[PDB]
DNA sequence: AGACTTGTACTGGAACTCACGTGAACGAATGTTT
DNA sequence: AAACATTCGTTCACGTGAGTTCCAGTACAAGTCTGGTC
C-alpha cells in the first residue's frame, strides 16, 4: 500500500517533523 | 451542549468487535449514520473494570476521511470522551473585565 | 523552542507600537 | 493494534451489542528502569514483606 | 476560612402533638441537624457549631434574671463537629413538656455568639431557628434586637413545618413576626430565605463536594523575546482524589506503628546472595543487552531546560486542532496578572484578536526546572463577565498511534436496511436529553451530568458513617437516591420503551 | 507390539494499562529577630 | 517597622500492585509409520 514504511511493514510511514514553518 | 474546555481525560475510539455477538456490526453502522445525521452524542455511563466507580462519557460519531493518496487518517466508530463531574470544576477568583480598544 | 531570530526579524516594528499603544512609558514587566 | 477492553454496549436489559475500546493517543514513557547488580552486571530479584 | 454557627431548636410539647402521617417536627428537626452535622464532620471546613435549646425542663444560661430566660439550655459550644454531637442528637436529646418564647431563645443564643467568639477570627455568623411558632409570646424588645443584629452583622434563617413564607392563629401571628424580623434585617430578599423542613431535607440529602483550591501559578506570556505579558495561570478541571488515604494498622492492636514495611534485593543465583540498597544501580534495555546507566551519569545526561517558560510557539487556525488530541490530565484557564492593567488590556487584546480571527497559540508551557516541556494549544474563552485563555496539552509524534480499521459504509454485509435506520432514527428522537423551549429562545439540559456529585465519595462517607456509628454491623446498601441521581428521568425511558422494542424485533442479535 | 507426527486444548507468562502510594520541591503566609 | 527563616497545602515525578489480551510451551489422544513371525 502506499506510504507504507520500509522498516516495519504494516504501520504509515510517518513524516519527518518540520516543526514550526511560518507561510509567505 | 458538549464544551470544548470540559477537558478531563485523553479520549478513547469504540469500534463494533462482531467476534462476541453476531449482528452488531449492522447497528453500529445505522447507529454512526443517524447520530451524523442528527448531529447528537450518546450519552452513556461506563465502567471499564471490576470495581470501579461509573463515569459519564459521550460517543461522538467519527465520519472517514480519506486523504488524496486514499489513505485514512480518521478511521470510523464512535469519539469517548470523559465528561466532569460537579467535583472536578474548581473555582476561579473573580476579576474585573478591562476591555482594549478596537 | 520558539524561534525568536524568526519572529523578531518578522515582526519589525509591530511591537513597538503596540508597547506604545497599551504599555505606559512606565510600566515593566518581569519585575 | 490492540484492544484495551471488550465490552457490552446495552441499549436496553435485552439489547446489547460487543464493542472494543482503543487508545489512539497514548503518553509515552521511558522504558522502566532496572535494578543490576554493579559486580556482575546482572539482574537483580527485588521481593518486598512486612512485619 | 471559619463560620459559627449556634443551632436553635424548638423542644416543646406542641410539636410532639400532631398527626402521625405529618411527620411531626420533632423528628424532622432532628434528622435535618444530623444530616447538617454529618456533612460539616465529613467535610472538615474548620466551622464551629453549638447547639441551644429552648423549650425543655431544665434551664442552663449564662444569664437567668427573674422568670424570663427560662426552659433554656445551651446543650453544646462553639467547638469542632465530632461524633460526639451525632451521638448526642441521636438520643441525648428528647422532648419536654414546656413552652418558651422564641425571642428569648434569640437572645440567648446573641449572647452566646458574643461571648464565645473572642479571640477567634471567624467571617461569617449564622443563626438558625427551628420552631413551630405555635407557642404563645409577646413582642416587646424587637428593636433593641434589630439593633443587635445590624450592629454585629449576624445573619438568621428560619425552618418551619410549612410551605408557605390551614394554620392557627397563633402560628398566623408567629408567621408576621418572623417576615418582619426578615425585612427589617435584610429586606425583600430575606423572605425567600425560610426554609421549609421538607425543602431542607431535599438539599441536605448529598454530602458535601470535595473543594480544593487552586494556588495561581504566574508566569509571561511571551511572543518573541520583545513582547511579555503578564499572565497567571489555574487548574480549571482536573480528576479529583480522596484527600485521606488508608492506614495500615496491626489488626489486633490497631497501631500503625506496629506495623513496617521495608524491601530487599537478592541476587538470582542459587546461594541467594544478599545485596545492599548501596551495591545496585539503574540500567535500561537496549535490545537483546543490558547497558548500566548510573542516575548521577543520567542527571548529567538529562535534557536540561529553562523552567517557568509561556512562550507562543505560533498561530494556527481552529480547524487545524481537532479535540480528539488533547492529551493530559489538566485544563489550565489563564488570566491577566492581578492588579494590572496594562497586562490586563493586552490579554484581552489578543483574545479578541484570535476570536476574531478564529486562531488558537501553538505554545510551549513547562511547569518548573524539573517539568518536562510540553506543547500545547491556548484558545479563547469570552463570557458576558470574563474572558481568559483555556490551554489544553496537544500530542507529540511518539504520542500518536496508527491503526487501520475496516470501513463501514463500503462493507456489503453491514449495510443496514430502510427500516433498520428509520427505527434507529425513532430511537434517538424519543431518547432526546435535551428540550427546546417551546422552539422560543435556546435548548434546556433534562440531564446534566456536570452538576451530579461524584458517588464514589458519597459512597465512602456513607459507609464510613455506618461503620463510625455502627461498629458491629455489616455495610449498608447503596441509597436509592445515588441510583435517581445516576440514572435519567423516567419520561426518558418511558417515551424510548417501545421503539426499543422495535430495534429488538428488526435488529437479530445472538450471542456467540 | 514400539516410535514419530499431527493435532488439541489448556496452563502459565510477557506486555500493556490503570489506580494507588511515596518522595521531593515550592510559593505564599506567618512568626521571630534586629 | 522591615527583613529573613519556617511551615503548610499544592504540584510534579517516580515506583509498585492488580486486571486484561496475546502468545510460547507441555501433556496426551489419535494417525501414521515400521519390524518380526508363522
Amino acid at each position: 500500500c502506499p506510504g507504507e514504511s520500509l522498516i516495519n511493514p504494516g504501520f504509515k510511514s510517518k513524516k519527518p517533523a518540520g516543526g514550526v514553518d511560518f507561510d509567505e | 451542549l458538549l464544551k470544548k474546555h470540559h477537558y478531563l481525560r485523553p479520549s478513547l475510539f469504540v469500534y463494533p468487535e462482531e467476534s462476541l455477538v453476531i449482528g452488531s456490526s449492522t447497528l453500529f453502522s445505522a447507529l454512526l449514520i443517524k447520530c451524523l445525521e442528527k448531529e447528537v452524542a450518546a450519552l452513556c455511563r461506563y465502567t471499564p473494570r471490576r470495581n470501579i466507580p461509573p463515569y459519564f462519557v459521550a460517543l461522538v460519531p467519527q465520519e472517514e476521511e480519506l486523504d488524496d493518496q486514499k489513505i485514512q487518517v480518521t478511521p470510523p466508530g464512535f469519539q469517548l470522551v470523559f465528561l466532569p463531574f460537579a467535583d472536578d470544576k474548581r473555582k476561579m477568583p473573580f476579576t474585573e473585565k478591562i476591555m482594549a480598544t478596537p | 523552542l520558539p524561534k525568536v531570530e524568526a519572529m523578531n526579524k518578522r515582526l519589525g516594528s509591530l511591537v513597538d507600537e503596540f508597547k506604545e499603544l497599551v504599555y505606559p512609558p512606565d510600566y515593566n514587566p518581569e519585575g | 493494534k490492540r484492544a484495551l477492553s471488550r465490552l457490552k454496549l446495552k441499549l436496553n436489559k435485552d439489547i446489547v451489542i460487543s464493542v472494543g475500546i482503543y487508545n489512539l493517543v497514548q503518553k509515552a514513557l521511558k522504558p522502566p528502569p532496572i535494578k543490576l547488580y554493579r559486580e556482575t552486571n546482572e539482574p537483580v530479584k527485588t521481593k518486598t514483606r512486612t512485619f | 476560612n471559619k463560620a459559627a454557627v449556634v443551632l436553635c431548636m424548638d423542644v416543646g410539647f406542641t410539636m410532639s402533638n400532631s398527626i402521625p402521617g405529618i411527620e411531626s417536627p420533632f423528628e424532622q428537626a432532628k434528622k435535618v441537624i444530623t444530616m447538617f452535622v454529618q456533612r460539616q464532620v465529613f467535610a472538615e471546613n474548620k466551622d464551629e457549631i453549638a447547639l441551644v435549646l429552648f423549650g425543655t425542663d431544665g434551664t442552663d444560661n449564662p444569664l437567668s434574671g427573674g422568670d424570663q430566660y427560662q426552659n433554656i439550655t445551651v446543650h453544646r459550644h462553639l467547638m469542632l463537629p465530632d461524633f460526639d454531637l451525632l451521638e448526642d442528637i441521636e438520643s441525648k436529646i428528647q422532648p419536654g413538656s414546656q413552652q418558651a418564647d422564641f425571642l428569648d431563645a434569640l437572645i440567648v443564643s446573641m449572647d452566646v455568639i458574643q461571648h464565645e467568639t473572642i479571640g477567634k477570627k471567624f467571617e461569617k455568623r449564622h443563626i438558625e431557628i427551628f420552631t413551630d411558632l405555635s407557642s404563645r409570646f409577646s413582642k416587646s424588645q424587637l428593636d433593641i434586637i434589630i439593633h443587635s443584629l445590624k450592629k454585629c452583622d449576624i445573619s438568621l434563617q428560619f425552618f418551619l413545618p410549612f410551605s408557605l413564607g390551614g394554620i392557627t392563629e397563633q402560628q398566623k401571628e408567629g408567621l408576621e413576626i418572623v417576615k418582619m424580623v426578615m425585612i427589617s434585617l435584610e429586606g425583600e430578599d430575606g423572605l425567600d430565605e425560610i426554609y421549609s423542613f421538607s425543602e431542607s431535607l431535599r438539599k441536605l440529602c448529598v454530602f458535601k463536594k470535595i473543594e480544593r483550591h487552586s494556588i495561581h501559578w504566574p508566569c509571561r506570556l511571551t511572543i518573541g523575546s520583545n513582547l511579555s505579558i503578564r499572565i497567571a495561570a489555574y487548574k480549571s478541571i482536573l480528576q479529583e482524589r480522596v484527600k485521606k488515604t488508608w492506614t495500615v494498622v496491626d489488626a489486633k492492636t490497631l497501631k500503625k506503628e506496629d506495623i513496617q514495611k521495608e524491601t530487599v534485593y537478592c541476587l538470582n543465583d542459587d546461594d541467594e546472595t544478599e545485596v545492599l540498597k548501596e551495591d545496585i544501580i539503574q540500567g535500561f534495555r537496549y535490545g537483546s543487552d543490558i547497558v548500566p546507566f548510573s542516575k548521577v551519569d543520567e542527571e548529567q545526561m538529562k535534557y536540561k531546560s529553562e523552567g517557568k517558560c509561556f512562550s507562543v510557539l505560533g498561530f494556527c487556525k481552529s480547524s487545524q486542532v481537532q479535540r480528539r488530541f488533547f492529551m493530559g490530565n489538566q485544563v489550565l484557564k489563564v488570566f491577566a496578572a492581578r492588579d494590572d492593567e496594562a497586562a490586563a488590556v493586552a490579554l484581552s487584546s489578543l483574545i479578541h484578536a484570535l476570536d476574531d480571527l478564529d486562531m488558537v497559540a501553538i505554545v510551549r508551557y513547562a511547569y518548573d526546572k524539573r517539568a518536562n516541556p510540553q506543547v500545547g494549544v491556548a484558545f479563547p474563552h469570552i463570557k458576558h463577565n470574563y474572558e481568559c485563555l483555556v490551554y489544553v496539552q496537544l500530542p507529540f509524534m511518539e504520542d500518536l498511534r496508527q491503526y487501520m480499521f475496516s470501513s463501514l459504509k463500503n462493507s456489503k454485509k453491514y449495510a443496514p436496511t430502510e427500516a433498520q435506520l428509520n427505527a434507529v432514527d425513532a430511537l434517538i428522537d424519543s431518547m432526546s436529553l435535551a428540550k427546546k423551549d417551546e422552539k422560543t429562545d435556546t435548548l434546556e439540559d433534562l440531564f446534566p451530568t456536570t452538576k451530579i456529585p461524584n458517588p464514589r465519595f458519597q459512597r465512602l462517607f456513607q459507609c464510613l458513617l455506618h461503620r463510625a456509628l455502627h461498629p458491629r454491623e455489616p455495610l449498608p446498601p447503596i441509597q436509592q437516591h445515588i441510583w435517581n441521581m445516576l440514572n435519567p428521568p423516567a419520561e426518558v425511558t418511558t417515551k424510548s420503551q417501545i421503539p426499543l422494542s422495535k430495534i429488538k424485533t428488526l435488529f437479530p442479535l445472538i450471542e456467540a
